[PDB]
């Protein structure tokens, strides 16, 4: 997957994150991204390896 | 009789055995933590450089 | 103390330690640890009675 330029690789799953309209990315302890919305429809995903 | 108390009286009465799991999972999460620091590079994040 | 040792007395090497983490917070852990274990030792070859 590549969002706005964000390189990774995991499976996309469905996320039941509550993200305020402000934010894009959700991070953990490891500093690695886990939650990310998409640039075109405005639901919200999780990443796991 | 007065162990089944004994024990049964203090949750610290384990102290002795209950470090040496606390030791381990405290070192691990370091090593973990460790990995957002940048070490004076641009950015922790391999992907994205 | 790490701070004073590493950038004693300087604000600008004391921002530059926080980029690499949390290196000198194990340190005082690991010295602390043996701190106690000495007063320890003193307690169980002399304080038996």
């Amino acid at each position: 997957f590549n969002f706005n330029g964000l390189t990774g690789t995991g499976v996309l799953t469905e996320s039941n994150k509550k993200f305020l309209p402000f934010q894009q990315f959700g991070r953990d302890i490891a500093d690695t991204t886990d939650a990310v919305r998409d640039p075109q429809t405005l639901e919200i995903l999780d990443i796991t390896p | 009789g007065k162990i089944q108390d004994s024990l049964s009286s203090t949750p610290s009465a384990l102290g002795k055995l209950q470090d040496v799991v606390n030791q381990n999972a405290q070192a691990l999460n370091t090593l973990v933590k460790q990995l957002s620091s940048n070490f004076g590079a641009i950015s922790s994040v391999l992907n994205d450089i | 103390d790490c701070t004073m040792y590493i950038c004693g007395d300087s604000t600008e090497c004391s921002n530059l330690l926080l980029q690499y983490g949390s290196f000198c917070t194990q340190l005082n852990r690991a010295l602390t640890g043996i701190a106690v274990e000495q007063d320890k030792n003193t307690q169980e070859v002399f304080a038996q009675v």
